[PDB]
């Protein structure tokens, strides 16, 4: 078990710089060669950068050519990464890997971090529980749920009743829409009868935003 | 059209070997990890002794397997040391002298005379001390002597020439090597 | 002229029906040469002394016999003659094995059939009969499983030695004594080799091998050489010309007088040039560089044939 | 530049089905290949290696083979715990170049989604938004049909839906189709229906609100 | 009719001992040369020792890694050759072939290759 | 003494490719070729003086110049992607030697 660790992920704004570190121990770090590869959410991997053993052979991906460094500090004994002139089509999640020679394949990879670029700037969402109606009455068992919206950047995480009601539940992976504000959902399918006196209490447990916003759902009718 | 010679160093007739030892925690240098007194240059005692401690190589130490089914005991992490290089065993070396600029008697020629057989052709190679992978210029040795063994002193070297990939035991001599007949004698 | 032939003189490699068929004569010397093509000439050698049957060197021919050393020079051009090959035009004669001849050690001679050597007087050629192959020593021959067929390949035949030659125009005898007495200065070590004396010498050492160049004129034995120089000189005459119209067979010993005597047959250019030219029977040269000067002790020499092979040598006991 | 394809972009079995994946090339890169493999929410992990070689402490029931531009790795007994996409990778030359990768997920019997829609709340009303939203639920293969007639009228572009992974119970997906207007549209409008055609489904499922009852 | 059959291989931790054989039929045993040669995935053929016949005695030969761990011996009765190996180290996992010749007759010219046997040495 | 191969070398589906096996022991003899399709026992193509056995094509070559021998191969088609290998004896004439190995690939 090779081991290694990384740090620097985050949130970032256009047409700004940022830097990675990914730090190794449990080999002779002067006979190895470092890989960078990231992953967009939802598609696949793709190649970024190699720096071999003394910084004599280097080598760019065709399309970030000329944008990006690597470079190593064979005292500390860690890699660094510096992205130059971001845009908003670089978010992905980033790994760091080992080699021998510049041309092997890889070994070993560490944890990977998340780097996020846009335009806006952060804010906490306000949830609008949905109703229940007659309706959606189906089979004497209906559907209830929160739509959390108008966030960036993430994480959103809900909890039913303070995870009293964990079964049964689903959350959704979440959209960017034209704005820039992720936003979800999160639904359950319950009996219709407990519509009537069994009410529920969802909690967004949203961090960064330095608030929790908990809020009840009441049945509706659109019988009118 | 006759060369303009300039000045002249020697490549040798390369083959790459590599050889790898595992070292468990009782073997007596594996405490809690390689060493740091182990640096490229530095080799080991596990290894075959047949190998020629004057020659050019690369060496390197890393963590490895541990458990009962890798030889060590009570599961100990172990130490395992490798080791690639290159050897002549034809001693088949070519004086090599760069052609700067050409006379009637393209661009960036040379002369790799052959000493044997004093065979003379005509390829483009880089420019004495830099290790261009995939040219001529790959080794360089100052003299014949020290070219005929490969001695760690007059010749320089690209670690990447060679490959490697450990396994629990061996390792893999992956070879890059560009061998200088194949692009002398078809432009011959 | 001088280029080396990668290929067949005159004729491609045969196929044969059965071991037992009976070799008739011929008279042509196109005829004759298409023979030596095929290694019909050691399949009647191995008949007439080593009791064997079957031919020898199917698919292969000529362009397929094993020499000692590997390395060999004269062996690419396809118009050089060697011994066996000229016994077949009444030129020497190859005699057989002896049990006081001497074996050459260095040579590969496991599963053999035929290997001649030249000795100091003459030519000597070891053989073994059918259903046989030699051992490594090369002592005696034993039962081998690969002779089943009685149509071997061309592999099973060594020829040991560099040795190729032509025809010789005759020398006085007294020459010869007036170059084997200088050509005695030459190894003054040796005593005896091949069982002859070469110097007066009463007590010799164990035999051993030895490398020597040498040329053969006839008389008693032949004259071996330690430094000497050597030249090719092309004369281009009518024995240069064999031909082979295509379909049947090479053309009848009429048609050949006729095409090489009267000019009325098609030819290439040095035939064109030397004798004229008018389906027919298109005659052409060969791929030799033509005939061979020698010169030792300032008087030059045309020998009869001219090599290089390994031989027995004694030392003076001191 | 060079390009590298895989075959098939999709694929699914049972528990002990062999199963094959094919890497394409437009060049023969000799034998300088290897496969990866990521669970989800995880790094990714080495599987095959120059092409013939499998890394040590990998189950040995994985095997790759193939040469030039023929390149295939075969499971020859399947597990669930196997279920990620699977990306090949060469280094014959820079620059190095992944794969499209390959996803494997669980074969199963076909189950019927229930439609269900949710008209928009009146705090977002009074907010000035218009989320016009239908759940789906339970269904499988993953191919669905959603479509929106509002007014009989169907719209473009203005639509998003999103997928929930694979279950860890019964393999079962679920999905919503969200609508987002301006205030204004909301009151141009009187039938908002959301129909879905699965394979699954017999025939094509509608289900509608009008904003005169709400 | 000519055929080549490995047997007696397998897997041996390391400090083990193992006998190999190479039997044949169809053709006579007696007068043939046989050899043996070993190549580990990865490595190209390696020569290991040679039996000869008893028409010049059947004299023995190995190389130096081999030599003073393995050895080599034929039957003719049962017209099989056979090899035994002791003190195995890890440097002999491989794949072995028994060679001879039989139509090109030669020390070297081998022609016909058994199916070769395994052989894992390794804890 | 010892022999000497390429690693390997590949040629397109159509014309004539060589492969060179060079060592200081072949003076004197002759080296034997032999072909391994990766998965299977090797096959011998030529040994002696150009003599190729019955079963493979005349469209394979062999010969020898000073201390190297070459296999040659004309008219390259996509189904004879192999490894070769080069055999012959030492000096003292007591062992077998082998070379490296050469992969021919057809494009
Ligand atoms: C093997 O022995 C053979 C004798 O059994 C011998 O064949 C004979 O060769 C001589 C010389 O060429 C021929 O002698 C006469 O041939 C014709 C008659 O047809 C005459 O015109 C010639 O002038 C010549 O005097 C024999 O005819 C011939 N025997 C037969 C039956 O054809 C072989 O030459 C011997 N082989 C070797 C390699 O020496
Ligand atoms: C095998 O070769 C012998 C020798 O030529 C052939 O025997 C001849 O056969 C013909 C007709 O059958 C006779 O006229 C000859 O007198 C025979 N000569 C001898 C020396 O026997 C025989 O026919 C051949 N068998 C084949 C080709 O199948």
């Amino acid at each position: 078990q090779v081991q290694l660790v990384q740090s620097g992920g985050g949130v970032v704004k256009t047409g700004r710089s940022q830097r990675v570190s990914c730090a190794t121990s449990g080999f002779t770090f002067s006979s190895y060669a470092i890989h960078w590869v990231r992953q967009a959410p939802g598609k696949g991997l793709e190649w970024v950068a190699v720096i071999s053993y003394d910084g004599s052979n280097k080598y760019y991906a065709d399309s970030v050519k000329g944008r990006f460094t690597i470079s190593r500090d064979s005292s500390k004994n860690t890699v660094y990464l510096q992205m130059n002139s971001l845009r908003t089509e670089d978010t992905a999640v980033y790994y760091c890997a080992r080699s021998q020679a510049s041309w092997q394949a890889f070994d070993y990879w560490g944890q990977g971090t998340l780097v996020t670029v846009s335009s806006a700037s952060t804010k906490g969402p306000s949830v609008f529980p949905l109703a229940p109606s007659s309706k959606s009455t189906s089979g004497g068992t209906a559907a209830l749920g929160c739509l959390v919206k108008d966030y960036f950047p993430e994480p959103v995480t809900v909890s039913w009743n303070s995870g009293a009601l964990t079964s049964g539940v689903h959350t959704f992976p979440a959209v960017l829409q034209s704005s820039g504000l992720y936003s979800l959902s999160s639904v359950v399918t319950v009996p219709s009868s407990s519509l009537g006196t069994q009410t529920y209490i969802c909690n967004v447990n949203h961090k960064p935003s330095n608030t929790k916003v908990d809020k009840k759902v009441e049945p509706k009718s659109c019988d009118k | 059209l006759k060369c303009k010679k300039s000045s002249s160093y020697f490549v040798p007739d390369a083959r790459s070997r590599c050889t790898s030892v595992r070292r468990c925690r009782w073997a007596g240098d594996c405490q809690s990890g390689c060493p740091p007194h182990f640096t490229s240059n530095s080799f080991s005692d596990d290894w075959a002794g047949k190998m020629d401690r004057a020659g050019l190589g690369f060496s390197g130490c890393s963590d490895g397997c541990g458990g009962a089914a890798c030889g060590c005991f009570n599961a100990a992490p172990s130490c395992i040391f490798w080791r690639k290089w290159v050897e002549n065993p034809h001693g088949i070396i070519w004086k090599v002298s760069p052609c700067v600029a050409w006379v009637p008697s393209l661009t960036d020629l040379c002369e790799i005379e052959e000493l044997k057989s004093k065979k003379l052709a005509l390829a483009p190679c880089n420019q004495a001390g830099m290790g261009v992978v995939g040219k001529v210029g790959e080794i360089q040795c100052s003299s014949e002597e020290s070219a005929r063994t490969i001695k760690k002193d007059g010749c320089i070297w690209n670690a990447d020439l060679v490959g490697i990939e450990l396994r629990v035991d061996d390792a893999v001599c992956y070879s890059k090597i560009t061998s200088v007949e194949a692009v002398a004698n078809y432009s011959a | 002229d001088g280029i080396q032939d990668s290929g067949p003189i005159i004729c491609a490699g045969p196929i044969h029906s059965n071991k037992s068929a009976d070799i008739p004569h011929l008279l042509g010397y196109s005829e004759k040469i298409c023979q030596i093509d095929r290694l019909i000439h050691v399949s009647s050698w191995l008949r007439n002394h080593s009791q064997f049957q079957g031919y020898v060197g199917q698919r292969g021919g000529r362009s397929q016999v094993s020499y000692y050393p590997a390395e060999n020079s004269y062996s690419r051009w396809s118009g050089l003659l060697s011994p066996c090959d000229a016994d077949w035009l009444g030129m020497l004669v190859v005699k057989k094995a002896k049990g006081s001849d001497m074996i050459v050690p260095g040579p590969s001679y496991k599963g053999k059939v035929f290997f001649e050597r030249p000795t100091f007087d003459g030519y000597v050629g070891w053989g073994c009969g059918s259903g046989k192959s030699r051992t490594e020593s090369g002592e005696l021959c034993s039962s081998d499983s690969g002779t089943s067929s009685g149509l071997l390949p061309s592999d099973r035949v060594l020829w040991i030695g560099d040795v190729a030659c032509q025809p010789m125009t005759p020398i006085p005898e007294e020459t010869f004594l007036e170059l084997k007495s200088f050509s005695q200065s030459e190894f003054p070590d040796i005593c005896k080799i091949d069982g002859i004396v070469f110097n007066q010498c009463e007590g010799e050492s164990l035999p051993q091998p030895f490398d020597v160049a040498w040329m053969d004129v006839g008389h008693s034995h032949k004259i071996i050489m330690r430094e000497h120089k050597t030249k090719w000189v092309q004369e281009s005459s009518s024995k240069d010309f064999v031909c082979y119209k295509e379909g049947t067979g090479p053309c009848s010993e009429s048609e050949e007088k006729t095409c090489k005597t009267s000019g009325s047959c098609r030819g290439d250019m040095q035939f064109c040039k030397v004798a004229g030219c008018e389906a027919k029977c298109r005659c052409s040269l060969v791929h030799k560089p033509g005939e061979v000067v020698v010169s030792y002790g300032g008087m030059r020499v045309r020998p009869k044939c001219y090599g290089f092979s390994r031989m027995m040598a004694t030392l003076e006991v001191n | 530049d060079i390009q590298m394809t895989q075959s098939p972009s999709s694929l699914s079995a049972s528990v002990g089905d062999r199963v094959t994946i094919t890497c394409r090339a437009s060049q023969g890169v000799g034998t300088d290949l290897a496969w990866y493999q990521q669970k989800p929410g995880k790094a990714p992990n080495r599987l095959i290696f120059a092409a013939s070689n499998l890394q040590s402490g990998v189950p040995s029931r994985f095997s790759g083979s193939g040469s030039g531009t023929e390149f295939t790795l075969t499971i020859s007994s399947l597990q669930p715990e196997d279920f990620a996409t699977y990306y090949c990778l060469h280094h014959n030359s820079f620059p190095l170049a992944f794969g499209g990768g390959t996803k494997v997920e669980i074969k199963r019997t076909v189950a019927a989604p229930s439609v269900f829609i949710f008209p928009p709340s009146d705090e977002q009303l009074k907010s000035g938004t218009a989320s016009v939203v239908c759940l789906l639920n339970n269904f499988y293969p993953r191919e669905a049909k959603v479509q929106w007639k509002v007014d009989n009228a169907l719209q473009s572009g203005n639509s998003q839906e999103s997928v929930t992974e694979q279950d860890s119970k019964d393999s079962t997906y679920s999905l919503s189709s969200t609508l987002t207007l301006s205030k204004a549209d909301y009151e141009k409008h009187k039938v908002y229906a959301c129909e879905v055609t699965h394979q699954g489904l017999s025939s094509p499922v509608t289900k509608s609100f009008n904003r005169g009852e709400c």
